[PDB]
């Protein structure tokens, strides 16, 4: 029996991308897709699990995806700011912005030393 | 019996073996026939002992990747130690190395920004280089631009005090930004309240 | 002493002494509400030789815990020894107490000796099969197999040897609810024990004294 | 033998003949076992059969055994008192933290082939 064609912005192929980079995706508004890192890198994420790395490509502005990424510690940004929320170990959340064209870490290789986790990731 | 170049085979232990086969190897390599039958039936577990000394000090001194991976592999089958010891352990090594430079980016001047941001993206052995040594390099560069800049920028006194340590050694320069530079404005300080 | 953990109040007149730190360990039960009796041989420098066990304050400070069934929980009471008065003949001391335990009732003492067959019952915190020092007390199960010159012969029912810690214990013969002290462990094959084996579970106890007990509680 | 207690560990003469371990006084709460999802407190060295288990059966608790060229420890759910001495007859003591490993001289700071002289259970 066919599935009904609507959209619940739950991220398509999530199921696969966990099995297959480690990394797992929930919910958004679509315009941000996963894709390799080999010259079409746009929002760049580092970590030590998974796949060590993975890049997403911004379709359109203003544009979000509630990703989750253990253990990150650092992100690349292209010509465009990126405001990114982390999560610490005791479930209290915080907000860095990260500016354009440059290189940013969080708490691991940050101020805190903590092993935080990538919560939400959000286009300007 | 023994084989005909047991002995130097034995010798070969001695040379690229850990403490433990290494001790072992002199008894067998000293003695007769029998420390020879001694060391080799042994010698099979030896080398496992070995083993877990080096994966038990990476548990101790390495970083947070390979620390964990290490207490892990000291429970693990001998095959699977010596996975781990030959090749296992350098994936969380590198994992170590890359959160490390990223560290340094964030705190350092743009001399260590721009070379560390370039190791992040290369390869293992390039990030590799530039903690060994490459982060060094430029970090005496970013010091040598701040003294020139108070040379031009601060007070009669900031100014000199920035002028003699820019030509002099790397040593002098950080002296003069850690505390010089310092001892200079309290001399501006002074010179300009006296004057008024 | 190999056997079900037992924490009911019919055995609550037991007692469990220590002396000094680390020294020596061993078992005992309430005579008086201020004495314990206990095996001389538990504070003896040669415990083969309970001979220089003389009257007096102890050699090093020795403690008692009465009533405590299980060593997990605060319940019971403890006291510290005072005086001994080591029996003139054989392996059996009284220890005072500085202060009374009137909460714990003594077991009362048997008017003459158990007969070869009759059922001994003895409870203790001595080893057990497969631990070195228990939680909880237990109770085993022995039978009389002679009686001897001030002593009583005894062997394990089933296993249960008298082990280790279970000297000073009582040996009890109970009737229609009256238990009666019929002797003191002294020592033991140590059959069925944790850290060794072999295969008698024999044991003897000092046979019970009524009129040592008397003259010295009454004293 | 009379059936006293004297806090000597039970079968060390056994353990001594088949570990290769040795054993001494103690307060008797922590006795020697199996490592098959039994284990607690963990000892590893370069001698007798590698390694051995204890368990504790309560707490405080202590018992002075000897471990020659000893080089880690494994904890769980309790903090662990660990002394031990090099080769000169100084001893120290480490603190192990719970749910954790550390490691001794051979495998430590200093690199010596220390020996294990007291595990302490807190």
């Amino acid at each position: 029996e066919m599935p009904q064609a609507v959209e619940d912005f739950s991220y398509p192929g999530a199921a696969k991308i966990q099995a297959e980079t480690g990394a797992i995706l929930k919910r958004g508004n679509g315009h941000m897709l996963m894709t390799s890192c080999d010259g079409s890198e746009d929002i760049q994420v580092m970590s030590r699990t998974g796949q060590k790395d993975f890049c997403f490509n911004v379709m359109a502005k203003p544009a979000y995806l509630t990703l989750e990424v253990p253990q990150a510690y650092g992100i690349w940004t292209s010509a465009d700011p990126v405001k990114t929320t982390i999560k610490d170990t005791d479930g209290t959340a915080t907000v860095i912005n990260a500016p354009a064209n440059d290189f940013t870490g969080y708490g691991e290789a940050g101020s805190t030393g903590e092993p935080t986790t990538l919560i939400e990731l959000r286009v300007a | 019996p023994l084989p005909a170049n047991v002995r130097a085979d034995i010798v070969g232990y001695w040379e690229t073996g850990g403490a433990g086969l290494k001790a072992a190897a002199e008894q067998a390599l000293l003695g007769g026939d029998e420390a020879i039958r001694k060391f080799l039936a042994d010698a099979p577990s030896i080398q496992h002992d070995d083993n877990r000394i080096d994966a038990a000090r990476m548990a101790m001194t390495g970083g947070s990747g390979l620390r964990q991976a290490a207490k892990d592999a000291i429970r693990l089958s001998p095959a699977e130690l010596e996975k781990f010891l030959l090749y296992g352990y350098e994936e969380p090594l590198d994992d170590d190395h890359k959160v490390e430079i990223a560290r340094l980016i964030n705190l350092g001047g743009p001399g260590v920004r721009e070379a560390g941001k370039a190791a992040l993206q290369g390869t293992a052995e390039e990030r590799e280089l530039f903690l060994n040594s490459g982060q060094y390099t430029a970090q005496q560069d970013d010091n040598r631009v701040d003294v020139a800049r108070l040379a031009t920028t601060g007070g009669p006194n900031v100014q000199a005090a920035a002028k003699v340590a820019l030509r002099g050694t790397p040593e002098d320069m950080v002296e003069f930004l850690e505390v010089g530079q310092f001892t200079a404005r309290n001399r501006d300080q002074e010179h300009a309240t006296i004057a008024e | 002493t190999v056997g079900d953990p037992t924490t009911d109040a019919k055995l609550d007149f037991t007692a469990r002494l220590t002396i000094g730190t680390d020294y020596r360990s061993c078992s005992g039960a309430l005579v008086d509400t201020q004495w314990v009796l206990t095996a001389a041989s538990c504070f003896a420098d040669d415990p083969n030789q309970p001979d220089t066990v003389a009257a007096g304050k102890p050699a090093q400070l020795t403690r008692a815990t009465v009533g405590r069934a299980d060593s997990n929980i605060a319940n019971g009471y403890v006291r510290e020894v005072v005086e001994l008065v080591p029996h003139p003949e054989r392996d059996m001391v009284l220890a005072r107490l500085d202060k009374a335990i009137p909460d714990i009732a003594p077991v009362r003492l048997a008017s003459d000796a158990p007969t070869a067959g009759t059922p001994l019952t003895a409870v203790g915190f001595g080893r057990t099969k497969d631990e070195w020092v228990p939680i909880q007390r237990h109770q085993g199960a022995f039978t009389v197999t002679s009686v001897t010159a001030g002593a009583v012969n005894v062997t394990g029912q089933g296993g249960d040897a008298i082990c280790a810690g279970d000297t000073g214990g009582p040996l009890l013969q109970d009737k229609n609810g009256t238990l009666h002290l019929v002797g003191v462990n002294n020592r033991s094959m140590q059959g069925g024990c944790y850290g060794s084996e072999t295969t008698s579970t024999d044991a003897i106890a000092a046979m019970s004294d009524a009129d040592f007990v008397t003259q010295t509680v009454n004293r």
